[PDB]
């Protein structure tokens, strides 16, 4: 649990598989997968001490184009978790109002733009 | 500096101390003068004046 | 030889002098504030 | 244009004959307004060397932290451009996307140059004499404005001799020797 | 740099140490030597060419070295340069004399 | 009375002794505190070849920008190869020639 | 040369105030670094700061000799002048013959009607790099003052316990083969400046059996300078003492040339301070 290379390599090992044997360790980490590595590691260090209202600023897209990313992408994971719902195999466990985090999620860059949940459900 | 000694042998016993003005000037006494006996060179912080009156205090 | 020998005596007893209070002052201050908190935690539960 | 009512403000927001999104704020004709820029293309044209010099400091950011081909280059692209006098400081390589600006290019113009070595009191009189034909920097005359001029190049910038803005300075100070024709 | 024109062969290279561009260069009557001016470095830069060395740098101009020429007889060095000045080197034989014209 | 600064050392054989058992200690050491004279990844290469292509073109338009006055690239002591080979056939086209040596020294060869 | 000189100094002294205004990005960039070193939480102001982070990024590629002598340290050979004070008597004549034969690289130039701004002009167009003037009184030399040239510091130093080697006796003649350098106890940071001063007017990489030596040895404030020469025997090693000794106390570190006294002081020697004999490289 205090390892902290397998572990890095462990939650980055969705966007390796999304830009990439394999090469892990940085020093040997090309580019847009360094980019959001980096970014990545750099939010999940700062969202100990930062604002929860300062840390993850999304992107500023307009309201009817956003809704319909939102809505896009909900049929995306509702399509891929109904698609296999009824199978057997270990679908990892989401949260109640979050968004599951699938491939096209991490290839599209959806989280930046939509958030990882409606946080207006979530205050209410 | 004028009269605080009588003679260079005085000046010499007491060369190095640290003197001031009345102002707070601090100084130092660095070398008697020939010729005017108890007469002596001292440095200071700036230019003092002409109306003060430095300053050895002893015990 | 005497300002050589008047100068160095002088900053020993400055240089002890300091240590000497410095150290009287922060053992008042960890071994009697360390009973001042000790003091202050078992009044909190009250 | 003619200051829209209540209803109809509301019923047309997006309306607006002067200002528009591809004109990203008007701001080629805003530092072209500021460094006196005679021709409209020149903001682009320096535009396109921004974008090169941010194109590659991005691609060169995106390699490994630690390698000497991205620690080379980075460091050479930031020693050519602080020469060049387009960036102010060769410290930091966040330099390379932030400090890399059509503005600092046009600070290099020769006017712009002139007017902070305090040889004419404004870059549009700077301009009137570089293209009336007083500069010129080493021995050559000098005669547009849109030349840049180095750090070390900018040592040689002066007037021309026989010119009547180095004669009314020279007998200003009453300094004029007419020997050597100024 | 030095190019043989029998063996068609770039055979010498000549840098300084500082980076800086050249603008002017002269080479020796006897050539054992070359040397060469910029215009943003204000000295001479003289190489022997059977070494390759940076055999000395003179110094002593206050403006860009405009031109140099070794003399074909006697071969002595001018130099001149944008402070309104040419200058004449002895170079050869335990002079390094500086004769300057105004 | 008090005094403003020390006064200057006096230099007995006692200072000289202990500074040359100093110097002695040093220069058997030999402790002397003198100036001293002055393939990897198919990604990564094509990377590399990506930004040097880049950097090529963004040199030569700023050198042209800022009008051919700069600040060469630093130094390259780089490996050339050279086949043996008429300087007849290291020309130009036309019906002339200047010299018809090899391009290799006796000594080369 | 007089322009882009000035010039030069202008952008070297706004690069350094740049530096020491924004020297703050470095050290948090610092604790950014070592944050994704070992993997512990970044505070809240290196937290909430969103560009910082994405100026990272680029600059996560950053990473002795100082400012002045940087550029060209074992590049390139000294070149000194030594210089008397004005009028110079004779035996400040000689000690100046002496500092020129302790200098290698340094020859020496008779002063008489030569004023200091166009001597510091003359020195630095024809391209030396350090003069040292020489102060007496009565015979007696009392300061020496380095001056290292393009806009380079001014050490000024008095000197104490002379003794001349014109004094002593016909012990022969100098060695003049580039000596080994011993600095001892030069601790701070004025004695790694002091150090740097010192030192890059000596010629760089002496032989390793380069058969003489010269010491700096710090004592309290007071660099005592002796020049040796040495033979190594069986046993120990056996040093004779070769030309000048004496002490040299800096009480001025200013960061011109010798001409302006405008200049910034780096450091000067406050006499007359409270706490002024309670400390070494005050």
């Amino acid at each position: 649990q205090n390892d902290l290379e397998l572990q890095q390599f462990l939650r980055e090992s969705h966007l390796l598989s999304a830009f990439n044997g394999i090469v892990y360790q940085d020093d040997q980490v090309i580019g847009k997968a360094r980019s959001r590595t980096l970014e990545m590691r750099l939010n999940r260090l700062s969202r100990v001490n930062g604002h929860q209202d300062k840390i993850n600023k999304l992107e500023k897209v307009p309201m009817h184009i956003r809704r319909g990313m939102i809505d896009k992408h909900v049929k995306r994971i509702k399509k891929y978790e109904q698609e296999a719902a009824e199978g057997g195999i270990v679908l990892s466990k989401v949260k109640k109002g979050q968004f599951r985090k699938i491939e096209s999620t991490y290839k599209k860059d959806i989280e930046r733009r939509i958030g990882g949940s409606i946080k207006a459900r979530d205050k209410e | 500096i004028k009269d605080m000694f009588s003679s260079a042998m005085e000046v010499a016993r007491f060369e190095g101390a640290q003197i001031k003005t009345v102002s707070g000037i601090r100084g130092e006494i660095k070398r008697a003068l020939s010729k005017p006996e108890g007469h002596y060179r001292a440095a200071f912080e700036d230019k003092i004046l002409m109306s003060d009156i430095v300053i050895l205090r002893s015990w | 030889f005497e300002a050589r020998q008047r100068i160095e005596e002088k900053n020993k007893e400055s240089s002890d002098y300091h240590a000497k209070m410095a150290h009287i002052v922060n053992t008042i201050n960890t071994e009697e504030g360390a009973e001042k908190n000790k003091y202050e935690r078992e009044r909190k539960l009250r | 244009v003619r200051k829209l009512k209540h209803h109809e403000q509301k019923l047309l927001k997006k309306v607006d004959f002067l200002e528009w999104k591809q004109d990203q704020g008007h701001r080629d004709t805003q530092v072209m307004r500021t460094y006196h820029i005679q021709n409209r293309e020149d903001y682009h044209k320096y535009n396109r060397i921004c974008g090169d010099i941010r194109r590659l400091a991005n691609k060169l950011s995106l390699l490994p932290p630690t390698d000497p081909f991205r620690r080379k280059h980075e460091q050479l692209l930031l020693d050519k451009l602080y020469a060049m006098g387009v960036l102010t400081t060769k410290s930091k390589i966040s330099d390379l996307e932030n400090k890399v600006t059509v503005s600092a290019i046009c600070r290099r113009r020769l006017p712009v140059i002139m007017h902070r070595l305090k040889m004419a009191e404004t870059i549009q009189d700077a301009v009137k004499f570089i293209e009336q034909g007083h500069v010129r920097v080493g021995p050559n005359l000098i005669n547009d404005p849109a030349y840049l001029v180095t750090r070390n190049m900018e040592d040689y910038v002066t007037w021309v001799d026989n010119s009547k803005i180095k004669k009314t300075l020279l007998r200003y100070r009453n300094q004029i020797d007419d020997f050597d024709f100024s | 740099r030095a190019w043989d024109l029998i063996r068609y062969r770039n055979f010498r290279t000549f840098t300084g140490t500082e980076r800086i561009q050249f603008n002017c260069l002269a080479v020796d009557p006897s050539g054992e030597v070359v040397c060469a001016g910029s215009l943003d470095n204000f000295d001479i830069h003289v190489w022997s060419v059977q070494t390759g060395q940076l055999l000395d740098a003179l110094s002593g101009h206050e403006g860009p070295v405009s031109c140099l020429s070794f003399s074909q007889e006697n071969s002595v060095l001018a130099s001149a340069s944008w402070d309104k000045t040419i200058r004449i080197w002895s170079i050869f034989g335990r002079s390094q004399q500086v004769e300057p014209i105004e | 009375f008090d005094r403003t600064a020390k006064p200057v050392p006096v230099i007995t054989s006692e200072v000289t002794e202990s500074l040359e058992d100093m110097i002695r200690r040093r220069i058997q050491d030999s402790n002397f505190d003198d100036l001293q004279r002055r393939a990897l990844s198919e990604e990564l290469q094509k990377a590399h070849s990506e930004i040097s292509e880049l950097y090529a073109n963004l040199v030569y338009k700023l050198d042209v920008l800022s009008s051919v006055h700069f600040v060469p690239k630093p130094a390259s002591t780089s490996l050339e190869i050279r086949v043996e080979t008429p300087t007849i056939s290291m020309e130009d086209a036309q019906p002339l020639y200047m010299s018809n040596a090899s391009s290799l020294a006796p000594q080369e060869i | 040369m007089l322009r882009r000189q000035a010039r030069e100094r202008r952008e070297y002294l706004y690069r350094k105030a740049q530096e020491l205004q924004d020297s703050q990005l470095q050290q948090k960039r610092q604790i950014i670094k070592q944050a994704l070193a070992q993997g512990k939480p970044l505070p809240k102001e290196l937290a909430e700061d969103e560009s910082l982070q994405k100026d990272f990024r680029y600059d996560q590629s950053l990473k002795q000799v100082d400012d002045e002598y940087a550029a060209t340290s074992g590049i390139m050979d000294p070149r000194i002048i030594v210089t008397t004070s004005r009028d110079p008597s004779t035996r400040l004549s000689q000690f100046a013959k002496e500092i020129k034969l302790l200098f290698p690289n340094a020859v020496r130039l008779n002063r008489g009607n030569y004023v200091m701004p166009n001597l510091v002009d003359a020195c630095k167009k024809s391209g030396t790099t350090d003069l040292v003037v020489l102060h007496e009184h009565r015979g007696v030399p009392t300061s020496l003052t380095i001056s290292h040239f393009p806009h380079g510091p001014t050490a000024q130093f008095s000197l104490h316990n002379v003794v001349m080697r014109h004094d002593i006796i016909n012990a022969g003649n100098q060695s003049e083969v580039n000596p080994h350098l011993i600095f001892d106890n030069f601790t701070t940071a004025l004695g790694k400046r002091v150090v740097c001063i010192l030192k890059h007017l000596f010629n760089a990489g002496p032989k390793k059996d380069s058969e003489r030596v010269i010491t700096f040895a710090n004592r309290g404030d007071f660099i005592s300078v002796r020049q040796h020469v040495y033979v190594r025997t069986r046993e120990g090693v056996e040093i004779a003492e070769v030309g000048p000794r004496f002490e040299m106390r800096l009480f001025e570190l200013r960061l011109g040339t010798l001409e302006n006294k405008d200049a910034d002081v780096e450091w000067q020697l406050r006499r007359f301070i409270r706490t002024a004999n309670k400390k070494d490289y005050l």
